[PDB]
């Protein structure tokens, strides 16, 4: 079942010997195939010099991972929402490889223990202040490690004194703090967010049996309001916690409604 | 030496809430063109393909009416830049017609051994009868580029016929009519290799 170079515990996966290779481990029945990968929990990459890019598909299959680490490696970027089928990864270790940049939105539905970032070559952006924040707050082990980041003329900054200019955590806002609405009513809630960058703006409010339109108030720079208008309320939505995220590049801030409804 | 011609202009979608919707554009011209799409967001996602030549905008999830506009292409070199247009429509769960395409088979996890056959399977119904087109790694397949080697199936399936490296990725099929568009859920095809 194993690919070669590699050596595959049923638990296991470790490719730590040198290889020009660039296609992540697939072992080999497509039914099987699902259920062997589950009961992987631990993959460990080393030396892969050509290894440049990670799909989600290469991730989809590992669905039981608790324990990724991509070492001293040729890895350049991370495809969007690659983890997103990975809910238990907590370690996470890219240290060593060709990183210029990182998104915290690839480890957003994660709850991470450790993330290794070291010498990777970050160049200095408001792409990878939330690393500098995460470091402040002491999240996911990052207090710990001694990252830097350059600037176009080849300064090499520590990470913790980085100073990006318009470059913060958005603010977010609500019309309501609570909201009661008699059912078979309509109703209508704002909320704006606000930061450099403009941060997107949505309400995560799928789950609701409600009928609900969203439309966008402002985008003027600095400002981004959206309102949800509840149509022909069910008191099946009633206790729904209403929840509106604003993101930008640096992170994310969240607001919830209680909607009460007789 | 040429200014930027579009081989390829975005058409409109009126697509579902909750579902999604890509606008496709591409051109072409010596020097080669570069294309862009016109607040930064997840649901907004932009995919480059032919050199920055051509442009894939994908929306998902959608939402409604906001997201409700008319989208912008524009190719650029330095003999002239030029501009097509494309509006999005998002109908809700509630407001589809009648013979909104609807998928009732979507394409399955498959894996298949480099250069055996590989089908990925998609079946709509709708009114009119709904056109079917596949999308891998959210950029349109295109059975004519291949050449012989990927076939349209009657039925919707998209038939691989020598599996490849390259082949390798997520698909998804689009049911498509007068009445809108409706995308399946997403489907991975891996490809074993020795
Ligand atoms: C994986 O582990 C489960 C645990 O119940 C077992 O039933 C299954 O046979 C195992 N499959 C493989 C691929 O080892």
């Amino acid at each position: 079942g194993c690919p070669a170079n590699c050596l595959c515990s049923k638990t296991d996966i470790n490719c730590k010997k040198p290889d020009d290779g660039n296609l992540f481990p697939l072992l080999e029945t497509s039914i099987q195939i699902t259920d062997i990968s589950r009961n992987i929990t631990s993959i460990h990459i080393e030396n892969w010099k050509n290894l440049q890019t990670l799909n989600a598909v290469d991730m989809e299959l590992y669905t039981g991972l608790q324990r990724l680490t991509i070492r001293n490696s040729g890895l350049r970027n991370i495809q969007p929402r690659a983890f997103a089928k990975n809910p238990h990864l907590r370690y996470i270790d890219l240290s060593g490889n060709r990183l210029t940049t990182l998104s915290w939105q690839l480890f957003q539905t994660l709850r991470l223990f450790d993330l290794r970032l070291e010498r990777n070559p970050f160049q200095c952006s408001c792409d990878i202040r939330w690393i500098q924040l995460w470091q402040e707050k002491g999240e996911a082990n990052l207090q710990s490690q001694q990252l830097h980041c350059m600037n176009l003329d080849t300064a090499v900054i520590l990470l913790r004194n980085m100073n990006i200019t318009q470059c913060d955590l958005p603010e977010i806002s609500v019309s309501h703090v609570n909201l009661t609405v008699r059912e078979g009513e309509n109703a209508v809630i704002t909320c704006q967010g606000s930061g450099s960058p403009l941060p997107d703006v949505d309400w995560t409010v799928a789950d609701l049996h409600s009928i609900n339109t969203h439309q966008t108030n402002l985008q003027w720079t600095n400002v981004h309001a959206i309102q949800l208008t509840l149509v022909n309320v069910t008191s099946e939505d009633n206790g729904f916690l209403l929840t509106c995220i604003a993101e930008n590049v640096v992170g994310m801030s969240q607001a919830s409604v209680l909607l009460t409804v007789y | 030496e040429s200014p930027p011609v579009f081989i390829k202009k975005p058409v409109d979608q009126i697509g579902v809430s909750g579902g999604v919707a890509s606008f496709v554009c591409q051109a072409t011209g010596d020097p080669k063109p570069r294309v862009t799409w016109n607040v930064n967001s997840q649901r907004f996602e932009t995919i480059e393909f032919d050199e920055s030549a051509g442009a894939v905008l994908r929306i998902q999830p959608l939402r409604t009416p906001r997201d409700e506009n008319i989208y912008e292409c524009v190719a650029q070199n330095p003999h002239g830049e030029v501009t097509v247009h494309a509006k999005l429509t998002v109908l809700r769960e509630d407001q589809l017609p009648p013979g909104f395409p609807n998928i009732d088979m979507g394409p399955q996890l498959k894996v298949v051994e480099r250069t055996r056959t590989a089908t990925m399977l998609c079946a709509a119904s709708g009114n009119p009868d709904p056109e079917i087109t596949w999308f891998k790694d959210f950029l349109p397949v295109d059975p004519s580029t291949s050449n012989g080697r990927i076939k349209q199936l009657r039925s919707g399936g998209l038939q691989i016929e020598s599996s490849e490296e390259t082949d390798q990725g997520k698909y998804e099929c689009v049911a498509s009519n007068s009445a809108g568009v409706r995308y399946s859920s997403p489907a991975n095809l891996y490809v074993r290799v020795r």
